[PDB]
């Protein structure tokens, strides 16, 4: 098995647009994702949320919807709540909250993505491993 | 009669302990 | 949970004991589950919650901030547990977080230091008391002093 | 100091065969019988107790707990020839973890 | 030799391995609770004696 | 005024506040004004267990009994709503707050009762006409006394009712019929009731002080076996406020 | 000599059937008491609430334990690292619901161990010996306290601390593994070298005494009364004992030194001993066994499980099963 | 320590094994039944 | 003649739909708009007789009302469960991932 | 039957005790010099 | 006693669902029902919040073939359960537990 | 509480004051050697 | 508690005859000629 070009075409936007990554992207968002979201995200779950995970399935019935490069680069800058209700900026890391979450300071658009990019391909790779916790270790 | 079983036992050890040392054959220098 | 509509005080946890509040054994309101055993931690982002009689159910309610949250969540996921090859998280955690706490460094290596410390202070001052009084190189055998004792029995 | 000693060398010297030696050779005779799943599983007053009053405890039963885990948890990798599936539902666990 | 003759296979042998080894232990705790059994406990006795 | 760390470990914070001697006016109720109790503390000083009628079934008493469980069996921080009714009673509608304690007391002879005291759910109303609180009013009244445990806890054989294990696994081949009251696990829901006695009132800040008494069942453990009836007697304090 | 110099003389006598001493002046009393309260809690004590959540966990005989499920167990989680002696109990009831015993035992021995190890030291210079059997003793005493003190502070409790019973070491030993992996940390890993070297060449030194002992007996007769206790000439031929081994192996492989060979001896286990000690004294902190899950992966990404990952499986069936009504949030931190 | 000069041997003979044995026994015989009962 | 209410409720249409008397609160991530500020307010205002009736919680959004219309056929009522609704199980029910 | 779960016990140790004490005797008595 | 006949497991559905049986290694053993594929359609959950193949939600019955039962059908979640517990055992037999007082916890044979 | 509390500090402190008293007796003289260490 | 009710004599038996065993030879040799 190998990482082809396939695995690494995922959703760009919610209307039917795909982007394939690059190795070097998928290396940089796999590194990226460690730096700045692992302490809480690591496999994909949550550890100061175990209800809300970081699956594909969950992240497209997210409002708006996160299953797609844009969905997550903007959530990275502008984090809402999984109905979109409220905006959780305070404590949750983004660009609008580099000054309290300080390692999203050096983050750049082209980082967005690359995290984003992690996001979507890992459980591609991984099945439910990727967000399923201790169970799928 | 399992609890008077064990402690009896422990106590014959304790016993044995008492006569091992202050009851031992002494060591002697020939 | 209290944000999602909990009453946090009135919740009982499986045990009896309530799931995130309940009381020392002198009475001051603490954090339940585990974390029973460290109701002495004391730290400026739990303090403004703390009234005379421990955590206040009021200022709970009402006066958490939002960089509280950030700090609890913070702390929670830099826990000091990890691996020595460093691999950040209980022993069943997947690779991923390239963490040890600076406090598991620090008070793992001065235990060991210490520790073979007291084994050197007991090595030279027993050679210490042993040299002093003449017999560190080992018994003379025409003044072996336990043959000049009485037998013990 | 311990109340006994040692006044033979030749009896002190045999005695340190006799010790290493004789316990590995028990420990043997031990896994002969786990050939066979003939072990030292249970102690059944224990179990009889346990099953009918849900306030006994002790530490055999918490062992046996730690057990059941093991085997739920680590069976399908390590039996992969047995095609376990154990849906999450199943699986022991206790709160939270 | 004796053990995964009694078992099913060779498959239940302890694997050649540092980590294989830690597995096996492990194995004969949550099936066998081979801490519970006399003749490990004289085994452990004679080891540490 | 007393801080977190003149209060730490002296006992003092599983203490209800008390008022002095002086304390004995009257609290006016303005019947067009609503009314909360900010804060109902209760402190238990005797929990007293019937014992279980030998036989003879003649009145079985209650005894008393020593805590095991250490300074952590107070009720506080509780809240609720205090209505002015028609007849001019007022009733205590309990919302929320520290409304539980698991506690564990020890019979002569060594047998353990834990139980939950709790006030949950309580409402408790006075006598009609109640124009002031004074050394005279007093509140009864009824409250909800769960299951001990919870639905998750698990016994230590790994049964429980909304997890764990449904046989006795250890036994796999015994007849279940015998087992079934160990095996089955059943979550307990029954009423206590408890009297508060009004001792003290301060007119001026809304603050009561009295006595109570309450009666309640001990722990069943999920369904395994029989509870106990239990009195808790001790004091309280509550502080009356338009809300 | 008036009384002080009287008592003095008795203390430190070469000539008492067992050695008291200054280290034995705290040492008899703190083991006295270390050993009653054991001997009684072990047959008499009612269950202990080990881990804070009014769960009491029955230890004695009397309460149906056998001497396998037997223990004395540990204090309760509510306590913590808290002192609780017999007179911050309310009562004795209160006093063993909570298991105040398992504190004084714990604590009286550790102190009684202490003076043990200094009155080893103490006695070997009364007799004009060498002084460092204390240093040898030092290695199973450190490992006491590594499972009785230094990991209950490091966890924040007690209650965490060994059981004092056979079934409640393998809890702790279970549990241990969850929590720290210990199998596979490099101290433990000393360890065991230690203990099966230990074994190893106790039976192997053993045996080669044995084996070139100098015929002084008949076969009708045991060949220990070959030796005679105090005798100058010594009773083996060591130039055919190191003729054998250094054959079995090769000749530099061999101790032709006894004073070499016996520092071996005592050396190999006494230092392996300190590292499982410290093993334990330094997981206490959470520096845990070496975690190698899911550390091989294949070209697309998937993982390629290793033993290390079997293992991973294990350990979190114990971590799931362990204290299963104790925990109400995800993570396991102390 | 001086040794107690009011130290005897003791002896049991054969015949006297046998006598006792046989009294034991036969006692054994007799009170089996009541101990099962 | 005994019975484990929790069993006996998955026969119900507890166990295939949300149930808004009964239902832990992380049921209702499983569809789009209801976590957590509907979730939180259903929860709150629990119990109800029938499913419509969720539609009555006051100070909704027009939105938020036809959100819940969306969904209903995702949900049920039956009667309260002690078991399932105290210990404010339905805000933390034990179960992580 | 339903016999009385001690006799046993009591039957194995009122015959080997005495037996036993018997038996020490006369051996060491076999042993002592002729 | 007595062979109490061949227990055949459907689902609501009517699909014939299978015991996987325990093997020799285990003291304990889940119920986990699959389909003649080995697609999981039934259990006994430990954890119920998440439960979703509890033979409650899956109408499991259980059919009797030859034996003390033959023709017989039970519905009852249960009895049904009971009989799922015992298939992990192989084939149900009715024992005497009585005359032994047997303690319901297996032995070896003369060839163990 | 109180009685035990003050007899077991007044056993404890008694002890104690024997091990520092004792060890501050002239404790390097008591051995077989060399007693001059002054 | 639902012991084995043979436990009893099991372990009398498993401790005295052994033991009387080594009683009878430690006498006997006591007894012999110094
Ligand atoms: C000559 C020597 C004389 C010896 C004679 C014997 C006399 C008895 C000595 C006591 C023995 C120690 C037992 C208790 C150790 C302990 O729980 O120690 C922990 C304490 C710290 O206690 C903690 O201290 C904390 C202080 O933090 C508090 O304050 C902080 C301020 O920033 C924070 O806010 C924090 O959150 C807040 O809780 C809290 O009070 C905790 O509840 C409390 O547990 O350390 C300390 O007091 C100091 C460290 C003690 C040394 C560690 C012992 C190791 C020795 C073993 C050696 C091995 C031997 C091998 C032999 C071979
Ligand atoms: C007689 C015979 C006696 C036999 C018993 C002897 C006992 C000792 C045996 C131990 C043997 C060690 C094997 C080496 C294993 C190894 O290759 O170890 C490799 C590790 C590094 O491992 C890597 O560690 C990584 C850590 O990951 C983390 O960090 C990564 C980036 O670093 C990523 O960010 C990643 O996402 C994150 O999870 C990953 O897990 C990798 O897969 C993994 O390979 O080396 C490290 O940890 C380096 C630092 C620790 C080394 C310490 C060695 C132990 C010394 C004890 C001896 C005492 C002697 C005292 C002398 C006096
Ligand atoms: C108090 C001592 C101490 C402490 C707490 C630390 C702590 C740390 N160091 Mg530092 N360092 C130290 C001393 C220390 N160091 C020394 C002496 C050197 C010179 C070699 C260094 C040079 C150094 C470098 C170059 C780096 C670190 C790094 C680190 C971090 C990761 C460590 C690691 O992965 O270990 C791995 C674990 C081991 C190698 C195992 C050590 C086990 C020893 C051998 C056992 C000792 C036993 C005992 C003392 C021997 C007695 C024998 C007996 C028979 C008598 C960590 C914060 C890394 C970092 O993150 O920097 C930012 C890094 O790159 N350190
Ligand atoms: C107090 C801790 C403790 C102690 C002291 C022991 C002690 C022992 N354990 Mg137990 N164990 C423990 C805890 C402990 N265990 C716990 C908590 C568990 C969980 C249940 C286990 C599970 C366990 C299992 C599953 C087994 C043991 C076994 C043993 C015995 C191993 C004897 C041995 O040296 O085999 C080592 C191997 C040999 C002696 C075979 C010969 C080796 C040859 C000579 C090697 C030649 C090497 C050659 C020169 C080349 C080297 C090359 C190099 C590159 C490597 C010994 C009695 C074993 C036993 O009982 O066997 C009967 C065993 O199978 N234990
Ligand atoms: C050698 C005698 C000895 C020693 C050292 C101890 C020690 C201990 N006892 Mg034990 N006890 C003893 C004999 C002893 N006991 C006897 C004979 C009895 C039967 C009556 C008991 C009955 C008993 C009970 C019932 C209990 C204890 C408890 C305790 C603990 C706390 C004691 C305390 O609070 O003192 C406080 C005293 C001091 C701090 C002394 C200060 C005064 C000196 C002069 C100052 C210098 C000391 C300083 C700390 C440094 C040490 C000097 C060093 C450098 C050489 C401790 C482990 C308690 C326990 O185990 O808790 C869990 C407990 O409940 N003891
Ligand atoms: C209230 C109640 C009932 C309390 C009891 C509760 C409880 C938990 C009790 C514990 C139960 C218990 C004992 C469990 C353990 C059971 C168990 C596993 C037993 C093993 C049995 C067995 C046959 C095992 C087979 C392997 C075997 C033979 C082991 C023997 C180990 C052994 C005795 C080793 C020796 C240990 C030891 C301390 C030796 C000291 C020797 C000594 C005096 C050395 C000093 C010395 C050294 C010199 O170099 C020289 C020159 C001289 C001169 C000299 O002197
Ligand atoms: C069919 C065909 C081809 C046939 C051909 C066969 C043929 C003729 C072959 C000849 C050619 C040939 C030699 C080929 C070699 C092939 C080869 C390399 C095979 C490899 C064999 C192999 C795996 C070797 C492993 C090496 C090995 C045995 C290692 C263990 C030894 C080792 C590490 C020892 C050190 C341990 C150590 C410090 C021990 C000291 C401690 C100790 C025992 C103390 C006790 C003690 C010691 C004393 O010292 C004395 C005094 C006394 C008192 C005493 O108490
Ligand atoms: C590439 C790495 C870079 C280098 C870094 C350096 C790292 C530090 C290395 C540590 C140095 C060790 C020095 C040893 C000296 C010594 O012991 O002398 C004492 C004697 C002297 O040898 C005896 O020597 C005698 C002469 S004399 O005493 O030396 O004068 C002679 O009479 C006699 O026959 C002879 O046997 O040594 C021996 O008795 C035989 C060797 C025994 C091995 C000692 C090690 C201790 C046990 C191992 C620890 C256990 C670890 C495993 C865990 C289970
Ligand atoms: C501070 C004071 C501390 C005192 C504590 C009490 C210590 C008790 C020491 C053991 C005494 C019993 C010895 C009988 C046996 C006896 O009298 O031995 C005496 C014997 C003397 O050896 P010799 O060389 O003199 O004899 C050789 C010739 O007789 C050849 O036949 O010593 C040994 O054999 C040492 C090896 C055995 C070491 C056994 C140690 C076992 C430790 C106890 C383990 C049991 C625990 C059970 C717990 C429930
Ligand atoms: C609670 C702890 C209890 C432990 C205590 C241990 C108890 C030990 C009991 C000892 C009893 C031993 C008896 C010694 C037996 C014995 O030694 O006999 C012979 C013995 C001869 O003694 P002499 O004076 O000749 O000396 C010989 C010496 O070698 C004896 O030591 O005479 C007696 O002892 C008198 C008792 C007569 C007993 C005669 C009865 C035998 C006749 C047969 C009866 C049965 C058949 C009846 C058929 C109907
Ligand atoms: O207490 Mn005894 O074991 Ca040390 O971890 Mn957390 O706490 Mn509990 O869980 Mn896991
Ligand atoms: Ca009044
Ligand atoms: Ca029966
Ligand atoms: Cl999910
Ligand atoms: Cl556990
Ligand atoms: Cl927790």
């Amino acid at each position: 098995a190998e990482l082809t070009p396939e695995v690494l075409t995922v959703p760009l936007n919610s209307e039917g647009k795909t982007i394939t990554l690059t190795e070097k992207q998928y290396l940089e968002g796999k590194r990226l994702f460690q730096y700045a979201c692992a302490s809480c995200h690591v496999g994909g779950i949550t550890k100061t949320n175990p209800s809300l995970d970081l699956r594909t399935e969950t992240l497209a019935l997210a409002t708006p919807p996160r299953d797609n490069i844009e969905g997550l680069v903007d959530y990275m800058k502008n984090p809402t709540t999984y109905d979109g209700e409220q905006e959780i900026a305070e404590v949750h890391p983004s660009l609008r909250s580099a000054d309290i979450f300080p390692k999203m300071r050096n983050l750049t658009e082209k980082d967005l993505v690359a995290i984003a990019g992690h996001i979507l391909v890992e459980p591609k790779i991984l099945g439910d491993k990727w967000g399923g916790g201790k169970v799928y270790y | 009669m399992e609890t008077i079983t064990y402690v009896f036992i422990f106590a014959c050890i304790i016993a044995l302990f008492f006569f091992a040392i202050f009851f031992r054959e002494p060591p002697r220098i020939t | 949970d209290q944000k999602l509509g909990a009453n946090v005080g009135s919740a009982q946890g499986p045990t009896g004991l309530g799931k995130y509040l309940m009381r020392s054994p002198t009475g001051e309101i603490i954090f339940g589950g585990e974390t029973m055993r460290f109701w002495d931690f004391r730290g400026p982002w739990l303090e403004p919650l703390r009234g005379p009689n421990g955590l206040d159910l009021n200022k709970i309610k009402n006066d958490i901030q939002p960089w509280q949250e950030r700090r609890a969540a913070e702390y929670m996921t830099h826990a000091p547990l990890g691996s020595l090859n460093s691999v950040g998280g209980v022993a069943t955690e997947i690779n991923s977080v390239n963490f040890v706490s600076p406090r598991s460094w620090l008070a793992t290596s001065h235990f060991v230091l210490a520790f073979f410390f007291l084994v050197g202070h007991l090595w030279h001052a027993g050679r210490a008391r042993a040299a002093a009084a003449g017999f560190e190189k080992g018994i003379d055998r025409e003044s072996e002093p336990v043959l000049s004792m009485p037998s013990l029995d | 100091i311990f109340g006994i000693a040692f006044s033979n060398k030749r009896w002190l010297h045999f005695f340190m065969l006799f010790v290493p030696v004789t316990g590995l050779w028990m420990s043997a005779i031990g896994v002969v019988g786990l050939a066979l799943n003939l072990r030292s599983y249970d102690f059944i007053s224990q179990e009889i107790r346990a099953a009918e009053d849900p306030e006994f405890e002790t530490f055999y039963t918490k062992n046996l707990l730690l057990n059941e885990g093991i085997r739920a948890w680590m069976a399908p990798q390590d039996q992969p020839h047995e095609n376990f599936v154990f849906p999450e539902e199943v699986l022991p666990r206790g709160n939270a973890l | 030799l004796i053990y995964p003759l009694g078992q099913s296979s060779w498959f239940f042998a302890p694997s050649f391995g540092v980590a294989a080894i830690f597995r096996f232990l492990l194995f004969f705790q949550g099936f066998h609770n081979w801490t519970l059994n006399p003749f490990h406990m004289m085994g452990v006795a004679g080891v540490l004696g | 005024t007393l801080t977190y760390d003149d209060i730490v470990g002296t006992g003092l914070a599983n203490k209800c506040p008390t008022l002095d001697d002086t304390a004995r006016g009257a609290y006016p109720i303005d019947s067009s004004q609503t009314y909360r109790i900010a804060r109902l503390c209760l402190q238990p000083t005797t929990f007293l267990v019937k014992e279980e009628p030998k036989n003879k079934r003649q009145e079985a008493e209650f005894v008393p009994t020593k805590l095991v469980t250490r300074e952590t069996t107070s009720l506080d921080q509780i809240q609720g709503e205090l209505k002015v009714n028609s007849d001019g009673s007022l009733t205590f509608v309990e919302e929320d707050g520290i409304d539980f304690q698991p506690v564990t007391v020890q019979m002569a002879g060594g047998e353990r009762i834990p139980l939950l005291f709790t006030v949950k759910n309580l409402v408790a109303s006075t006598q009609p006409n109640v124009t002031s609180i004074t050394t005279s009013t007093d509140f009864k009244g009824e409250f909800n006394v769960p299951s001990y445990r919870t639905a998750n806890f698990l016994d230590p054989k790994g049964r429980g009712l909304a997890s764990g294990y449904d046989s006795a696994i250890a036994l796999p081949q015994a007849k279940e019929e015998e087992l079934a009251r160990a095996n089955v696990k059943r979550f307990s829901l029954t009423k206590g009731q408890i009297s508060l006695n009004v001792a003290k009132v301060d007119g001026r800040t809304g603050e009561i002080a009295g006595t109570f008494e309450s009666e309640q069942l001990s722990d069943d453990d999920m369904g395994a076996h029989e509870p106990h009836e239990v009195k808790i007697q001790g004091v309280f304090y509550a502080s009356i406020e338009p809300a | 000599a008036n009384l002080w110099e009287r008592f003095c003389n008795w203390v430190t006598s070469t000539d008492n059937r067992l050695y008291v001493g200054w280290f034995g002046v705290i040492m008899i009393p703190t083991l006295l008491a270390a050993t009653i309260c054991f001997v009684i809690a072990f047959i008499a004590a009612p269950p202990v609430d080990i881990d804070g959540i009014r769960e009491p966990v029955s230890g004695s005989l009397l309460y149906g334990n056998n001497i396998i499920t037997g223990a004395v167990v540990p204090s309760s989680n509510a306590i913590g690292l808290h002192f609780y002696p017999i007179w911050e109990a309310a009562s004795l009831d209160e006093w063993l619901y909570n298991g105040g015993p398992y504190q004084l035992i714990i604590f009286h021995f550790l102190l009684g161990a202490s003076c043990y190890m200094g009155r080893q030291w103490e006695l070997s210079y009364r007799l004009g010996m060498r002084p460092w059997i204390c240093v040898a003793y030092s290695a199973p005493l450190a490992s006491a306290f590594a499972v009785f003190l230094i990991y209950p502070i490091g966890q924040g409790s007690f209650s965490d601390g060994m059981p004092l019973g056979i079934s409640g070491t393998f809890n702790f030993m279970i549990v241990f593994q969850a929590e720290h992996n210990i199998l596979m940390h490099p101290f433990h890993q000393l360890g065991v070298a230690g203990v099966f070297g230990g074994a190893l060449f106790c039976a192997m030194h053993g045996s080669l005494v044995t084996s070139s002992l100098i015929r002084e007996t008949t076969e009708t007769e045991s060949a220990n009364y070959g030796y005679k206790f105090g005798q100058e000439e010594e009773t083996y031929n060591i130039v055919a004992a190191h003729g054998y081994f250094g054959r079995l192996i090769f000749q530099y492989a061999s101790f032709n030194n006894s004073r070499s060979l016996h520092f071996f001896l005592a050396a190999w286990p006494v230092v392996g001993v300190w590292f499982a000690a410290l093993g334990i004294s330094t997981m206490a902190f959470n520096l845990n066994g070496f975690n190698f899950n899911h550390s091989v992966i294949d070209a697309k990404g998937n993982v390629i499980n290793t033993w290390a990952d079997i293992i991973n499986r294990a350990n979190l069936g114990m971590e799931v099963m362990h204290e299963r009504n104790a925990h109400n949030f995800p993570l396991d931190l102390a | 320590m001086e040794p107690n000069p009011n130290r005897q041997p003791v002896e049991l003979n054969r015949t006297s094994l046998y006598l006792g044995l046989l009294l034991i026994l036969v006692l054994a015989l007799l009170f089996s039944s009541y101990f099962f009962n | 003649e005994l019975v484990n209410v929790v069993d006996e409720k998955l026969g119900t249409a507890y166990g295939e739909k949300i149930d808004l008397n009964n239902t832990n609160i992380a049921a209702f991530i499983q569809y789009r708009g209801l976590y957590p500020t509907l979730a939180k307010l259903i929860v709150k205002n629990a119990p109800y007789e029938s499913v419509e009736d969720v539609l009555n919680i006051p100070g909704l959004t027009e939105r938020q009302k036809q959100i819940l219309r969306e969904n209903l056929e995702h949900f049920t009522v039956t009667e309260v469960e002690t078991a399932l609704v105290e210990g404010g199980d339905r805000y933390n029910n034990g179960l992580y991932k | 039957m339903e016999v009385n779960q001690l006799g046993l016990i009591a039957t194995a140790l009122f015959v080997l005790v005495p037996s036993v004490f018997l038996i020490i005797l006369y051996v060491q008595t076999e042993s002592q010099q002729k | 006693q007595a062979w109490k006949g061949h227990a055949v497991f459907r689902n609501k559905e009517g699909e014939e669902l299978f015991v996987r049986r325990m093997p020799a290694f285990f003291e304990s053993f889940p119920v986990i029902l699959t389909d003649k594929n080995g697609v999981v359609k039934a259990d006994i959950p430990f954890r119920r919040a998440e439960s979703k193949y509890s033979f409650e939600q899956q109408g499991v019955t259980v059919s009797f073939y030859g034996g003390e039962l033959n023709g017989q059908t039970f519905t009852d979640p249960p009895t049904v359960k009971s009989y799922a517990r015992k298939a992990i055992f192989g084939e149900i037999f009715e024992f005497d537990t009585e005359t032994l007082n047997s303690d319901g916890i297996f032995r070896t044979s003369p060839r163990g | 509480m109180e009685t035990l509390k003050i007899t077991v500090y007044i056993v404890v402190t008694f002890f104690v004051l024997l091990f520092v008293f004792g060890f501050l007796s002239g404790d390097p003289a008591r051995n077989p050697k060399r007693k001059d260490l002054e």
